């Protein structure tokens, strides 16, 4: 099955509590620093031996991080841990900020324009796709010189593509079809 | 991430474990599945302790079926 | 880029590749150290291609690099393949050292498009009595050999290549496909005894081969015989068994991940026999003419692989278990075997009365055997008498002695005109061969030798 | 030394032993609460095994202790066993009380 399917419950999990006790940024840290930390390759080693215990697994994971898990982050931890569920850490913090973002009102937005940077280009477009979207949107620009002139707006599965790049296939496709 | 997370794994007693050796996991109705050996080739002669020996015949990703 | 193999699993190998340098579908991969080509057939997700290994695997370990070649399965086509033994991979499997070529074409192909089809009904004398009287072979047509284990397949197929191939004066490839290797060694002495070696190109995957091998073997042997006609030549392309590419297809689908369909088979037994089967096909610039054997598992022709496989021929040749067992060769069911050239407008109304006369005598015959069987001969009337004696010296005028089966009998060979075969089923209809014996018949060649046999 | 039952489905019972101390295969098994035997037929990994129980499941519960016999279930054997009825494991059905047996063997060859 999709990891996404299997972290589903656990990501949830998470968000509906931290959401009813004011933690959505405490847990936000706390997720990310644990899938970091499974993926180190001799913490993916330890992880997967037969010798250890599930409590074992879980109590070394918790060790390394420290500091960055609250106790209920740590109880967390160990029911994915008595689950078997440890491989699956990066995919539950990936879901988790999906379930926030949209809870806060947000979009992570990627515009890839053809050689440009500028603070008068970004909050000209931010306003409008603001508005259009209904939600805060933070910016994350990017150069992709691929492109003749212009710029590609990805935002969730929603592609606003006004590059020349673009003009071209379409111009391509009308003359064979 | 940071210079404290990337300390304490030295203390974390990993280890590690040969490529041509590996552990008895479970054992069945003949079929024996083993963790750990990397280096074994589909129809290779496996050694247990007793003078046994086994044929590896399912060399999946994280278990060996012999 | 490079990958490592992360699981083997019987002639089944996944290889994981950088997610952004994943080879393409059908695209051959070569591991590190091992002489060995994986071809992959799904994209599993993440960097992961699942591929099937065209050699063992006995020698294969989790971890090896394996490289992207960045195409399918190249093979030298043209001239520097004939009089040449070659495996699946091209290479050649004889001690004559490398080929010549000039050129190498992907084995995977579209099939001729709709506009590029060519129809031509000119007739091919076989000199076998029953296929040139019921099965009428066409040039550049369709021909199958649908028959079960034993009843001669591969016999019959030999006596063509020997009354066609040999005179045919274009080129010719033999592809052997889950083939004996016994019958593979005979069949080259026999080409380079002959002298008919220089314009046969020979490809051969016998069943001590990998799945892999005995899948791709038919491909290989069709992409020489596409250069061939695409060169505006007429070419004869030979195929020992279509069958054995299904079961390999069988044999791998359920370690590729597909749900197994009825009689398990693969789910894709109909598209995977499409897609081979439209190749072999005369276009525009050249004509294939094409015998492939059919298998027919346990002799039932409802068996869903020879049951979808009668609609991609143009004449059907049917071999029966129940007249083999009779000692009657060739063992041709003639109420069972048909072609699209049995027709007035194309053979002619004297040939198409006998034809069609023979069958309703044989037909009439199959309902009054089990009368006979129960209350016996004297029960029937003098008309049923009369066709019953007819219909078995009709079933016994159709065996033959073919060079090919000497070493089998004992007795020589005999090739029939079509002229000839057309009057001796005329003359034993009409009735003028009522009073020699119905052992007469068997085993002879033309009507007159039947008129010898009975006086001894 | 001591397992846990972990899992009861019919006639099949999994239990849960420490890593060092886990019974071998055709080892016998006796519930505590219950006294009822168990033969171990596989060992799946983790310190857990699987078993078939020579008598009736019903009541039986998760969290059961189960003790670990160090043998295979054994019978008794010779002279005493003539005119006797016994059951699976060796034990007298007849009413004719306990069998003089001078030794017993396993049942597996
Ligand atoms: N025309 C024939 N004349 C005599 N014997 C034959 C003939 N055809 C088949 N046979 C018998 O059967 C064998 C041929 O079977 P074969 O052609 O290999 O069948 P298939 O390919 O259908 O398995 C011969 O060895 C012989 O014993
Ligand atoms: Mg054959």
């Amino acid at each position: 099955a999709e990891l996404t399917t299997l972290a589903r419950p656990y990501a949830k999990a998470a968000f509906e509590y931290a959401q009813a006790h004011q933690q959505l940024a405490d847990w936000s840290a706390a997720l990310g620093v644990l899938a970091a930390v499974s993926q180190d390759d001799t913490v993916r080693q330890l992880l997967k031996e037969p010798q250890l215990t599930s409590s074992a697994k879980a109590q070394s994971l918790i060790d390394v991080c420290g500091d960055k898990l609250n106790a209920p982050a740590q109880n967390f931890v160990r029911t994915v841990a008595e689950n078997k569920r440890l491989e699956l850490l990066p995919t539950i913090a990936e879901m988790y900020e999906q379930l926030k973002a949209e809870q806060e009102k947000s979009v992570e937005v990627e515009v890839t324009s053809a050689f440009t940077l500028s603070k008068e280009q970004q909050d000209k477009l931010a306003k409008a796709l603001s508005a259009r979207l209904s939600r805060e949107v933070r910016l994350h620009a990017s150069e992709d010189a691929s492109l003749i002139g212009g710029v590609i707006i990805r935002a969730g599965d929603l592609v606003i593509d006004g590059s020349v790049r673009g003009k071209l296939a379409k111009l391509a496709e009308a003359l064979k079809s | 991430i940071s210079e404290i997370i990337k300390g304490r794994i030295e203390k974390l007693d990993v280890a590690s474990q040969a490529r041509n050796e590996g552990t008895i996991v479970s054992v069945s109705d003949g079929i024996v599945r083993i963790y750990g050996l990397a280096d074994v080739m589909y129809g290779e002669m496996i050694e247990f302790p007793g003078g046994v020996y086994g044929m590896a015949l399912n060399l999946e990703q994280d278990s060996v079926g012999a | 880029s490079s990958g490592r193999i992360v699981q083997i699993i019987g002639a089944v190998i996944d290889v994981e590749f950088p997610r952004d340098a994943v080879p393409s579908i059908y695209e051959a991969l070569k591991v590190q150290g091992v002489e060995t080509t994986l071809e992959v057939q799904q994209q599993l997700g993440d960097g992961v291609v699942r591929s099937i290994a065209m050699g063992s695997t006995e020698g294969l370990k989790r971890g090896l690099n394996v490289d992207s070649t960045g195409a399918a399965i190249s093979v030298p086509v043209g001239k520097a393949t004939l009089g040449r033994i070659m495996d699946v991979l091209g290479n050649p499997i004889d001690e004559a050292g490398p080929i010549g070529e000039e050129e190498r074409w992907g084995i995977h192909r579209e099939a001729p498009s709709y506009a590029d089809q060519a129809g031509g009904n000119e007739l091919l004398e076989t000199g076998i009595k029953v296929i040139d009287l019921v099965c009428p072979f066409a040039k550049g047509g369709k021909v199958g050999l649908f028959g079960g284990a034993g009843v001669g397949k591969t016999v019959n197929m030999m006596e063509l290549i020997r009354n066609i191939a040999i005179e045919h004066s274009g080129y010719s490839v033999f592809a052997g496909v889950g083939e004996r290797t016994r019958e593979g060694n005979d069949f080259y002495h026999e080409m380079k005894d002959s002298n008919v070696l220089d314009k046969v190109a020979l490809v051969y995957g016998q069943m001590n081969e990998p799945p892999g091998n005995r899948l791709r073997v038919a491909l290989t042997g069709l992409t020489m015989a596409e250069k061939f006609r695409d060169e505006g030549r007429d070419v004869l392309l030979f195929i020992d068994n279509i069958y054995r590419y299904t079961l390999a297809g069988t044999e791998v689908s359920a370690l590729l991940g597909r749900m197994p369909s009825a009689v398990g088979y693969q789910p894709t037994l109909a598209e995977e026999m499409g897609v081979l089967q439209e190749r072999i096909t005369s276009t525009k610039k050249g004509s294939i003419t094409s015998i492939q054997a059919v298998y027919v598992p346990a002799d039932d022709l409802t068996d869903p692989s020879p049951a979808t496989t009668f609609a991609h021929l143009d004449a059907t040749v049917v071999l029966s278990r129940d007249i083999a067992s009779l000692g009657i060769y060739p063992a041709v069911d003639p109420l069972d075997s048909t072609s699209r050239q049995l027709d007035p407008l194309v053979i002619g109304q004297d040939h198409y009365d006998t034809a069609r006369g023979v069958q309703y005598v044989l037909q009439r015959y199959k309902e009054l055997k089990d009368i006979i069987a129960i209350l016996g001969m004297d029960e029937l009337s003098e008309a049923d008498k009369l066709l019953v004696a007819r219909a078995r010296k009709i079933q016994r005028f159709l065996s033959q002695p073919f060079f090919v089966a000497e070493v089998f009998t004992g007795s020589p060979g005999k090739y029939v005109s079509l002229k000839d075969t057309i009057a001796g089923f005329k003359g034993i209809l009409n009735g003028d061969y009522d009073h020699l014996p119905e052992q007469a018949f068997y085993m002879v060649g033309g009507i007159e030798e039947a008129v010898e046999k009975a006086k001894k």
